[PDB]
DNA sequence: CGATCCTCTCGAT
RNA sequence: GAGAGG
């Protein structure tokens, strides 16, 4: 069925930026602890909290 | 406070030596040391204290 | 003696 | 330390 509204449609130059979910997802349920503070480590790369 | 704080206690006669969990080691390469600044400074104060003990 | 938060990556000592 | 993200 036809849409009641007519849509503005045509080509537009789009850019694929870096920043992709899969490079950002992070989860921690216990893991490596810092030596001094005995607190979770920092950063996704180190399985941080 | 007669019990907890006296002004004679604001001057240091005996300095408390912190344990290793306060100033820990461990590096990136297991061939060299890797000490804490606090440890290096305490070694520095000792060098200064033995020097004073010698001279006296 | 203060000077947003949190998050990432990088290189170099 | 710099470069960045909201």
């Amino acid at each position: 069925k036809k849409l009641m509204a007519q849509i503005f449609f045509g080509p537009t130059y789009y850019q694929r930026l870096r920043h992709m979910v899969d490079d950002k997802i992070h989860a921690r349920a216990r893991g490596p602890m810092q030596v001094l503070t005995r607190q979770p480590v920092e950063g996704r790369s180190r399985d941080g909290g | 406070n007669e019990v907890f704080s006296r002004p004679e206690w604001m001057i240091l006669t005996c300095l408390p030596v912190p344990p290793p969990p306060v100033r820990p080691s461990i590096s990136f390469n297991e061939s060299q040391r890797g000490e804490d600044d606090l440890t290096f400074k305490l070694a520095d104060i000792l060098k200064a204290n033995i020097s004073l003990e010698t001279l006296e």
